[PDB]
RNA sequence: GGCCAUGGAAGUCGGAAUCCGCUAAGGAGUGUGUAACAACUCACCGGCCGAAUGAACUAGCCCUGAAAAUGGAUGGCGCUCA
């Protein structure tokens, strides 16, 4: 892939943040989990990369 | 120590680099980064030979 | 806080007539005409001019009150649409596998049909919405225009064809294969 | 307060040399780098000063200075957007020749 | 459904102290028995006296000066909560002292689960200048040429049933 | 291309350091990218719109916390400006 669309990619498959209770897949600035059988926690960290 | 008055020549020598307003910056800038590891600079460690400077110890107008 | 009294203003460009009667939504611009029920929110409309819309809530709580720039933002779409159109531009990302992208037409029905996504022997077809355009670039490799009046058909159809290429039991940060979203926006460029 | 401190000191050397030197002029930039400007300062050591700060602000400190230097009494509504404030006490001709230069314009 | 009532009380007159000082307060009450009650509440709060060493002197119903005339109201309070104590001010629309006072009484027990005992109220001012209003839900009441509708009308009918499909303009 | 480590690390591998100068602005640097630079993005200061904004805390109702065995009990129906 080239770097340029590596970064489209990346958009929609890295970019992300994690929930730390459910794993829900969340928006890298979300503040808040938008599951409701998590709390709507606050306990995020960002999605791992290779 | 290692100050001595060859320091100040360093400042012309390296009379390229901190456009600081009066040449006197110069060595300031040169001994800005003095500290980087610290060494002997004047028996001691830079910001305090260099700060003190900046607020007034000896004087060195050099031209 | 049960607020009095909020509003918002639309504004009508000088070719359009917004026309609304029982929250039916009908907007008239050079492209065409969109129309939109909006019977589950309680707004109210009043014409300031032939250019300019006041759109009101009266007394209306804290999510009630939400609603309402929501319904300004969807009637400006609706205004952009019927004025300079929407495109959407896809790029196809692949490592290894050339996905094969044709435009075909089974039993009067035009599909997006995908071939070879990651080696898969699975052909993938999705509909294309009503009022929507497919067009394969040819200023571009590999590059799909989805183009239309409505932002929602357009931006769902696609979702749909970024949603059929997703990969499974695989890392996807590593196989970061599949057809996604490189560009949002109007068929009249500004 | 805090910033204050620096504002209103912003607003010392706004002035002082100001009655000094002579009446200025415009001096308009645009995407102009941080060395870019460095550079241009030494061609100017005595030749003249570099001024720069916000806009509103610098009107304010000195948009009521109309009691110590009145005489502008409208030489005010000309910053306008991106302003910055090069002094200088020499003549025209001597002006532009000792700044302008020190391009990277491109596309 | 209240009345304010002047409380004046002292205590009991001693042979060193013949004229004890007089003090008033201002209560919000629904008759005169708890009127005084009330008072001795708070001055056992404040005061070395009690019902027993003291002597009520007057209560008297304090009216509205102006009561058709629309008000803003102010109130201090401090209550009690299931964990805590705190004080708090929170702002009313009426023309009455009294109705403000039912209001907020109305107010902490839907709001915080405050009960009339839990309540302590430290004040309740008249807001002269505009400027003077505070809090949000009272303010945007105070705009000028102030117009708004009132959708969706319900109609309650004395019959069971009406041959007509029902409407709720307004 | 700060020092030292390092095959290389030049801010973005790792350690003493956290300074100076011009500044209104810039960290010996918050990231994506390189074998490494470069490169872009930030921290902060600018132009722009113009009237409000941020943080911490308290307690009400609601949600999560909240897993057991026949199908089933606010008494039942049902009830959401109740
Ligand atoms: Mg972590
Ligand atoms: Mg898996
Ligand atoms: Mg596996
Ligand atoms: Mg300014
Ligand atoms: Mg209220
Ligand atoms: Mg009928
Ligand atoms: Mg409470
Ligand atoms: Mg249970
Ligand atoms: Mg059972
Ligand atoms: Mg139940
Ligand atoms: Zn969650």
């Amino acid at each position: 892939i080239e770097p340029s669309l590596k970064a489209l990619a990346s958009k929609y498959n890295c970019e992300k943040s994690i929930c730390r209770k459910c794993y829900a897949r969340l928006p890298p600035r979300a503040t808040n989990c938008r599951k409701r059988k998590c709390g709507h926690t606050n306990q995020l960290r960002p999605k791992k990369k290779l | 120590n290692i100050p001595l008055d060859e320091i100040f020549e360093i400042a012309r020598k390296m009379q390229h680099k901190s456009f600081g307003k009066n040449l006197a910056s110069v060595s300031k800038e040169i001994l800005g980064t003095a500290q980087s590891v610290g060494c002997r600079v004047d028996g001691k460690n830079p910001h305090d030979i260099i700060d003190a400077i900046n607020a007034g110890e000896i004087d060195v107008p050099e031209n | 806080m049960k607020y009095i009294q909020t509003d918002q203003i639309l504004d009508i460009p000088e070719g359009v007539t917004v026309d609304i009667k029982a929250r039916v939504v009908k907007v008239t611009g050079p492209r065409g005409e969109l129309t939109k029920d909006l019977k589950h929110i309680d707004v109210t409309f009043n014409k300031i001019n032939n250019r300019a819309i006041k759109i009101t809530v009266h007394n209306g709580d804290r999510k009630h009150v939400a609603a309402l720039r929501t319904v300004k933002s969807l009637i400006a779409n609706l205004i952009t649409g019927v004025t300079k159109g929407y495109k959407y531009k896809m790029r196809f990302v692949y490592a290894h596998f050339p996905i094969n992208v044709n435009i075909i037409k089974k039993d009067g029905q035009d599909y997006v049909e995908i071939r070879n996504f990651l080696g898969e022997k699975r052909v993938r077809e999705v509909k294309i919405h009503e009022g929507v355009t497919m067009e394969i670039s040819s200023t571009q490799k590999d590059e799909l225009i989805v183009s239309g009046n409505s932002l929602e058909a357009v931006s769902q159809n696609a979702a749909d064809i970024q949603q059929i290429c997703r990969v499974r039991n695989k890392d996807i940060r590593k196989f970061l294969d599949g057809i996604y979203v490189s560009e949002r926006g109007t068929i009249v460029e500004e | 307060g805090g910033a204050r401190e620096k504002k209103v000191q912003y607003f010392s050397k706004l002035r002082e040399l100001l009655e000094e030197y002579k009446s200025i002029f415009v001096v308009g930039v645009d995407n102009v780098s941080s060395q870019q400007m460095h550079e241009i300062r030494k061609a100017l050591r005595g030749d003249a000063v570099v001024l720069m700060g916000k806009n509103t602000m610098v009107r304010r400190a000195i948009r009521g200075f109309l009691s110590e230097l009145p005489e502008f009494e409208k030489l005010l509504p000309f910053i306008k957007g991106n302003v910055g404030f090069i002094f200088t006490n020499g003549d025209l001709k001597s002006i532009r020749d000792i700044v302008v230069s020190n391009v990277v314009a491109a596309p | 459904r209240l009345n304010e009532y002047q409380v004046i009380g002292r205590n009991l007159p001693t042979e060193s102290v013949p004229e004890p000082k007089l003090f008033r307060m201002r209560i919000f009450a629904p008759n005169t028995v708890v009127a005084k009650s009330r008072y001795w509440y708070f001055l056992q709060k404040l005061h070395k006296v009690k019902k027993a060493s003291g002597e009520i002197v007057s209560v008297n119903i304090i009216s509205e000066a102006k009561p058709t005339k629309v008000k803003t109201f102010g109130i201090w309070l401090r209550y009690e909560s299931r964990s805590g104590i705190h004080n708090m001010y929170k702002e009313y629309r009426d023309v009455t002292r009294v109705g403000a006072v039912e209001t907020m009484y109305q107010d902490l027990a839907a709001r915080h689960r405050a009960r009339f005992r839990s309540i302590h109220i430290l004040k309740v001012v008249e807001l002269e200048k505009t400027d003077d209003v505070k809090r949000q839900y009272v303010k945007q009441f105070l705009t000028k040429d102030l117009k708004f509708p009132l959708p969706h009308r319900v109609q309650k009918s004395k019959k069971l049933f009406q041959a007509t499909a029902p409407t709720t303009f307004y």
